[PDB]
């Protein structure tokens, strides 16, 4: 019922892990078919090949920006950017993957991972799944971020699809 | 177009020509009205790129708007090509490179390329989107159509308020401006613009009149 | 529309073009006659709420017609909402999508929700609801385009029996009343109306004769 | 706006009601000048966006001059969204977000962002911003409503130079050009469109000749 | 109206009586405009319903006015006991009952029970709640007092194009029925109206033109 996809992660083209994700689309559905989707690459773009541009450890990984690559960009399966779904779950500890976004109602495909409890971010981001499998590798991306997010080596999604 | 086969894989399948036949066909004894994106949406579902410009180049006459929809499907591929830009190098074995925005067209590529983007894994969409940008063509084209304005409608005296509204209606859903401002319309200029008797028969109702009563109030 | 497939998988198959050739030249030649209602509900058997918006989209002219019933299809969207509300209840073990106002007329719902709804146990009838309320509103507007009133339906002075009772049941089923009431009106309308020619015939017969004996009795 | 509040600590306070009635009172008798623009300046020191949205929406009448003003407004902002990119993230617990080209007009950003943006250390200018902003709409305001060119400024037969030199400097102050233009303007425009008599007169002076020698020439 | 103080708490203060006399003056003087609405919301920031009511009460002629704006606060505070209905059972120690749609005007409730209302923990606005009723009352109010439509705008041939767009302006935002339809009427009853001369004028810089260019066309 819920899908689950992974991502095969990559630090400057080494293989480092797989961390996948379940996609809570049974309480915002249209928030997790939409990072299924881009996941699959199945309407033509994608996170594949896409990497964490921004990345503070014990706070969160962010990534999913594949138009260009910085944080200005990305788009969605409905358009560039669409509405807060709802805010039914709550950002409470690590492992919740989150949508970003630049107020409300401008969601697109940048999403987070949290590395720590964040509940300052309630009522402003979208949660829409977790890791399922797969957090010693969002944790060992840490090393490679900083305090202002800057990372320090290419962190990328290798591969990405749904397994279930 | 790809259909799918017993054990569920779909590989490429030749064109029907019935489904040309009736699409020409349709365009011809309809002309270009609000209700060929519809049947077009419908006729051509799963068809590659190949198809579409088949579909599109078949249709003889009215060539002013086929050149409108061209210039349109061209304003897109350049749109896209400049948002999307390709890589160069070497492919990836397991990966096929992925199209331009004059590939996804169809324009410079074969028909086997097209299908293998389409059964590819992940699958890659670009009969949708032409279709998508095909759809958007069609609606320019179904805009310049339009033969009257929105705001120019005011009925006769003896034309009958069922005509009135279907001239308007068929003219709004011919404008397709937006949703919201088409709500607007319908309750504005469909009441402003009544016969006088009819009119205060309406104004009756107030503005909580539903279009039933509106109809209804009228006849008879 | 979904339909079974070998072996007992339902599979979603895309609304064949000669279907929706045949609902446009039905609507073309029968314009809004009764029978249109059970030929909609025989070319749809089991359709997703996309494959009937497209059948009422594809159709030529009529827009207030089409208009009533979209009408119509909100309307009932709106009571089954205020009629189907989420009151606070224990959770259930097992989740099954739930179908809106929105999510039953096929606006806001992508195929692939609806198409679950359709083929996840227990089903969701979302296509019999949807058909119900285009039943509706065809109900609406085949009784709208009613001509004349089935009290105005006369016999002509030479006018046979035969095509006045055509004309006044064709007339009763488009008109809209519970089946008591047409049972009373079959007794006290139909015989009253005659030419007095065969009305005296058919008074001699008796009240509660039927229409062969009334038929054969007038007959040449 | 937000003052210094003792000691220390600036908190907002409201505008008051008498600044508003001051602003009312120069835009209806002193209408659109140049010294509207110095007048705005002072009475709305370190004002939030939503004070200068307040002072903008209160003007009555002028309605194509408020217009022009928020189109200039939006092109800023569209000029400082092109030249000052916001990433998209979550932001840091102290520190807050970069101002979009839209938080700066006060359109979606509420009061409490504002007064943090203006507060935080290092503050960020959205008040100053917006106010060269209206500013810069200002200025083409009043140099649209010039009722006549400068270039066709000229002194009457017997009109003083008093009145001629004041209405051609007011109109050139009205006028918007750089001051180094203005610098051959007026050298080449003052002494020639005088009167010949007091033309005459400046010429006997010279060219380089100042405003007040040039004025004590032709005085009485 | 109530005031922080320096340790940071407010209090119920006395409503300034020159806040009485500015609003009685700039609401007789300028009697019903656009912009009476903008100063309402400034004079009155952080006021009790009680100061609200006298602020109204105040208002010496124009009853229809005040009876029109007393009506549409009645069907505002019905519609709010209506969306929300009080929950039975046990309360909580630290929580304590809510007020009724009627008491949120502020009519059968005593000032302490308002000041509590606005300083309770946490704080229940109900004075902006008031504040946003009173406001759309004023908006239907300035409404009403429209002197035209917005279709019926036709530029006479000597009426300057600056005044013709001051009036178009002025009575479109009187209108307020929508945003974007606010900016579907600004590109097209703008351009569809101008006198035959100055209109092509404006159709040699097609729809791209912006107000600016616009109006320096037909300027001298």
């Amino acid at each position: 019922v819920n899908p689950t996809v992974f991502f095969d992660i990559a630090v400057d083209g080494e293989p480092l892990g797989r961390v996948s994700f379940e996609l809570f689309a049974d309480k915002v559905p249209k928030t997790a078919e939409n990072f299924r989707a881009l996941s699959t690459g199945e309407k033509g773009f994608g996170y594949k090949g896409s990497c964490f541009h921004r990345i503070i450890p014990g706070f969160m990984c962010q990534g999913g920006d594949f138009t260009r690559h910085n944080g200005t960009g990305g788009k969605s399966i409905y358009g560039e950017k669409f509405e807060d779904e709802n805010f039914i779950l709550k950002h409470t500890g690590p492992g919740i993957l989150s949508m970003a976004n630049a107020g409300p109602n401008t969601n697109g495909s940048q999403f987070f991972i949290c590395t720590a409890k964040t509940e300052w971010l309630d009522g402003k981001h979208v949660v829409f799944g977790k890791v399922k499998e797969g957090m010693n590798i969002v944790e060992a991306m840490e090393r490679f971020g900083s305090r202002n997010g800057k990372t320090s080596k290419k962190i990328t999604i290798a591969d990405c699809g749904q397994l279930e | 177009p790809i259909v799918q086969n017993i054990q569920g894989q779909m590989v490429h399948q030749a064109i029907s020509p019935r489904t040309l036949n009736a699409w020409v066909k349709v365009v011809e004894e309809k002309a270009f009205s609000p209700e060929v994106i519809p049947m077009f949406s419908a006729l051509s579902e799963g068809a590659t790129p190949q198809d579409l410009n088949t579909m599109l180049n078949t249709v003889g006459g009215h060539q002013a708007a086929m050149q409108m929809l061209k210039e349109t499907i061209n304003e897109e591929a350049a749109e896209w090509d400049r948002v999307h830009p390709v890589h160069a190098g070497p492919i990836a074995p397991g990966q096929m490179r992925e199209p331009r925005g004059s590939d996804i067209a169809g324009t410079t590529s074969t028909l086997q390329e097209q299908i293998g983007w389409m059964t590819n894994n992940p699958p890659i969409p670009v009969g949708e989107i032409y279709k998508r940008w095909i759809i958007l063509g069609l609606n320019k084209i179904v805009r310049m159509y339009s033969p009257t304005s929105i705001l120019d409608i005011r009925q006769g005296p003896k034309e009958p308020f069922r005509d009135y509204v279907d001239r308007f209606y068929k003219t709004l859903r011919a404008e397709q401006a937006s949703q919201e401002v088409k709500n607007w319309m319908t309750e504005t200029l469909l009441v402003q613009n009544a016969n006088p008797d009819c009119k205060t028969i309406l104004k009756a109702l107030g503005p909580a009149a539903t279009l039933e009563e509106m109809m209804t109030a009228c006849q008879g």
